């Protein structure tokens, strides 16, 4: 009974648009990947609205050294198939049938090793009430081929697992007023898997502080919780990244995270990352290589490796200065003059960034009411002695 | 075109003498319009007169005028009989006198 | 009065750059009207009036 | 000096002496340390009149003249001064040395851009959108048109490709209803036998 | 392209025009009761907006998304050309839609001591 | 359980009484009296109920 989405909406007392952003979202409720072979998952299958739990389960049947291959439905006969090479072979096409039977999508080209391919098909009740094989075929120029399959068993399983985790989403984003999007889009940086429990429970409360405190939006208070930056783009919205480095397009240059090595040297005249980072961050080079000083101190050189860590340490230091209105150079004069300088960001507990937080706070707001500004406070602080007569 | 990504059509598109409102320097206009923002009527720079001498005068006032470098060499070169039944194939192409 | 549609269709009788239609077939004429279909250029002079 | 304030005392006792240096003097002007470092260093490389060596770059006051005014430069255009190096580099109506390289100039452009905050970032982009699309429905016309139609202006070019091209950013519309607007003038062309 | 006579051809049609016409007389009864912001009579155009509400009935759920696929216009129009329901599916009356979004305002507004233009 | 009541908005209907109303709307006892008998009669000639 509770699964129909009317029953549900009254139970909970919900409104319409409410209840469209939770269950329109369902899958997500389900495990995330594959474990011990199994996907539990959510569907729609929605002609009357209803949710039903499908237990996926895989069996490789043959050439299992050649791939991974995972199975993810979204809708009635409507799955997304993922699979991953180990091996390559220079396929003339690839051919991926039900069983070795129809046909539902065909590659042209050589499927590469360790790329995760995806195809949209279909398996209709006739097929997903069998436990029917899906047979993939890597076929060479030559008609070899590098055949693989994996068997793919569809059962109808109990909605205990779906309903509970419904539960905890409605209670919390009921509670804490937030947006059931914002509350995803946290869960996210702290597990792979959607599991609300102590860890992720313990920074919404901080994120509702910074936000009502710093009147920032959601996404920027995550970067202040030591999170990294978020890649997926929720809502039908540009993701962050996106918006921070690659709208608008510099010269027609889509910048991405990727294993080359970007220097952060003010007098290099580095490449057109450096120019995107600038740009991002709305800062020169002399204060980009101040801000990289800041962040880490075990970085003896300006050239940082170009992951996405990196690029979230580089936030976070930007961030500390913009929210109390101050540059990088009066922030670094503020850190040296709490003492807590010393301490690299990017290596730190969340606790202490928390207390680093407070701290920077409390002497900003002090110096305000004292009508000091931050380098009378760093003289007044200030351990170096210019060794010249007067 | 055989043109394969886009700072190449741009480059390209920078020498198309031969059409009606090309060439099309990108990079010039980006480096005059930001500066005619920052620093209307280069104040600052003739302000200072170190770095003005830096520079060829004509090298800074050009930036006002919108000259293109190669819009300077289409108004610089000489048009002579003797090279104008040559120029015309560079300034024009296919396009018949007639 | 600002009946632009009911406007459209009573000056669409006299001439129709789309074309006339008459059971199911388009017709070659333009205008509606014969004095004006057959009269295809100016006199050598006007009336004086 | 009346700008250095406090820190004037010691910081002419040691420009009185050869001391003065980069640190002293940006802890004196609360500049950082790093950009007058660079300063000094671009103006070394660039050839002033008269010229600035290491050994009188801070020991006379025209070299501290000349990398003040570098500093100010930078300050008001928001940049680095590898900014106003690459700039002043762009000395392209001059015989006396080779004219500088596509890469010079969109180096330059990018340097200069990145200093721009949100709302003039949107403006400078609005105009370059527009530039560009002059430039290439000009292109287009002269070098890809196939000649059966014959494409003479930019207006021609309108009626065939179906799409407003000399239209200003500022107007924005979906797709689907841009797409709408495309195929109706192309069956109102039709109908009129325009076509 | 004539409402009535499409109408004439399949009567169950006139029910309709019927029953919103009950609900047209229904609501305009609530908003002169409320009209008068005394305390008795806010209980009179509560009781009428109650009254139409239960006619209505059940707001309709309507499942965000469904079977449709996002596909290429190039297919739409094979698919629609076999000869629009075929591929595109019927919508629900906005104006009996309406109703239920004036009806809930306007209860929500009696609930919380707003008035009709909804300031306090 | 004989009355199928679900919801915030059934329990109003089925009670007579109006529990989601805010604390600032005052009635005297036998006004509110009123109006839920007056609700109940109205429920019943509909045949709702």
């Amino acid at each position: 009974s509770l699964a129909m989405p009317e029953y549900l909406k009254r139970y909970y007392n919900l409104s319409d648009e409410e209840l469209s952003q939770f269950i329109g979202k369902a899958s997500n409720f389900g495990q995330q990947e594959y474990s011990n072979n199994q996907l539990i998952t959510p569907v729609v299958n929605s002609s009357d609205g209803t949710v039903k739990v499908y237990r996926i389960t895989r069996e490789y049947t043959t050439n299992a050294y050649q791939m991974d291959v995972e199975l993810f439905p979204f809708g009635g006969e409507n799955y997304r198939l993922d699979y991953k090479f180990k091996n390559f072979y220079n396929a003339s096409y690839l051919s991926i049938k039900l069983n070795d039977k129809r046909e539902l999508v065909r590659t042209e080209g050589a499927p590469q090793v360790n790329i995760e391919y995806s195809a949209n098909i279909t398996l209709n009740t006739a097929d997903i009430s069998q436990p029917f094989e899906i047979g993939l075929t890597r076929v060479l120029p030559s008609g070899s081929w590098a055949y693989a399959a994996a068997k793919f068993t569809v059962e109808e399983y109990n909605q205990y697992s779906f309903l509970l985790k419904l539960n905890k989403a409605i209670r919390l984003s009921r509670a804490t007023e937030l947006s059931p999007t914002i509350l995803e889009g946290i869960v996210r940086s702290v597990n792979l898997q959607l599991d609300i429990n102590t860890d992720v429970l313990g920074k919404v409360f901080l994120t509702k502080y910074y936000m009502q405190r710093y009147a920032i939006h959601a996404e920027t208070a995550l970067i202040l919780c030591n999170a990294p930056i978020s890649q997926r783009s929720y809502d039908n919205q540009p993701s962050q990244f996106d918006r921070l480095f690659n709208t608008p397009l510099l010269n027609g240059q889509y910048f991405s995270t990727g294993d080359e090595e970007i220097d952060l040297n003010s007098g290099s005249t580095g490449d057109w990352r450096k120019t995107i980072l600038k740009r991002a961050f709305n800062i020169d080079d002399v204060s980009l290589f101040r801000l990289l000083k800041i962040t880490d101190h075990d970085n003896k050189d300006g050239k940082i490796k170009n992951n996405l860590k990196n690029l979230s340490n580089l936030y976070i230091g930007k961030l500390l200065a913009d929210i109390h209105q101050l540059t990088i150079d009066e922030l670094d004069l503020l850190l040296i003059a709490v003492g807590e300088g010393k301490t690299n960001l990017s290596a730190i507990s969340d606790k202490q960034l928390a207390t680093l937080i407070r701290k920077l706070n409390t002497i900003t707001s002090w110096l305000h009411t004292q009508k000091w500004s931050v380098f009378q406070l760093f003289i007044m602080t200030s351990t170096s002695y210019n060794k010249t007569l007067t | 075109s055989k043109l394969e990504n886009y700072t190449k059509v741009m480059e390209m598109l920078s020498t198309f003498r031969p059409s009606g409102a090309t060439p099309y320097h990108d990079a010039y206009e980006n480096v005059r319009e930001v500066i005619q923002l920052q620093d209307p009527g280069l104040e600052q720079l003739n302000a200072s007169p170190a770095i003005a001498g830096l520079m060829h005068q004509a090298s800074l006032l050009g930036i006002n005028a919108s000259i293109s470098p190669e819009l300077f060499n289409i108004l610089t070169e000489e048009i002579t009989e003797g090279n104008a039944e040559e120029l015309y194939k560079k300034n024009f192409g296919n396009i018949e006198p007639a | 009065e600002q009946n632009f549609d009911e406007a459209n269709r009573w000056l669409k009788y006299v001439w129709s750059p789309s074309g006339y239609i008459v059971h199911g077939q388009i017709q070659n004429y333009q205008w509606n009207v014969r004095p004006l279909l057959e009269d295809t250029s100016w006199n050598s002079d006007p009336l004086d009036s | 000096v009346n700008a250095l304030g406090e820190k004037a005392s010691s910081v002419l006792a040691a420009f009185e002496a050869n001391s003065l240096t980069a640190e002293q003097l940006a802890d004196a002007m609360n500049l950082d340390a790093n950009l007058l470092l660079q300063a000094s260093i671009q103006a070394q490389n660039h050839q002033h009149l008269p010229p600035v060596t290491p050994e009188n770059a801070f020991s006379s006051w025209t070299s501290i003249n000349t990398i003040l005014q570098w500093v100010n430069v930078a300050q008001q255009l928001n940049v680095a001064p590898q900014g106003v190096s690459a700039l002043v580099g762009l000395d392209y109506i001059q015989s006396m040395k080779e004219t500088p390289t596509y890469a010079q100039w969109e180096n330059a452009a990018g340097v200069l851009t990145a200093g721009l905050n949100s709302q003039q970032a949107n403006t400078l982009h609005a105009f370059l959108d527009e530039s560009r699309s002059a430039a290439l429905s000009t292109y287009y016309i002269r070098q890809v048109a196939k000649a059966a139609a014959a494409i003479k202006s930019r207006d021609d070019l309108y009626q065939y490709l179906l799409i407003d091209n000399q239209v200003s950013a500022a107007i924005k519309t979906t797709r689907i209803a841009e797409a709408i607007a495309s195929i109706q003038l192309y069956v109102n062309r039709a109908l009129e036998n325009v076509e | 392209v004539d409402p009535d006579a499409v109408a004439q051809h399949d009567p169950m049609h006139y029910k309709v025009s019927t029953f919103m016409r009950t609900l047209d007389l229904l609501i305009a009864r609530g908003d002169h009761a409320y009209r008068q912001l005394e305390r008795d009579t806010l209980n009179e155009a509560k009781m009428w907006y109650m009254q139409a509400l239960h006619l209505l009935g059940d707001k309709p759920y309507l499942p965000l998304s469904t079977t449709w696929s996002d596909p290429r216009l190039d297919r739409a129009a094979d698919i629609t050309t076999q000869n629009l329901t075929d591929l595109f599916l019927p919508q629900i009356n906005e104006v009996m839609m309406n109703y239920w979004q004036t009806l809930a305002q306007r209860v929500y507004n009696l609930r919380h001591n707003l008035s009709i233009d909804g300031q306090p």
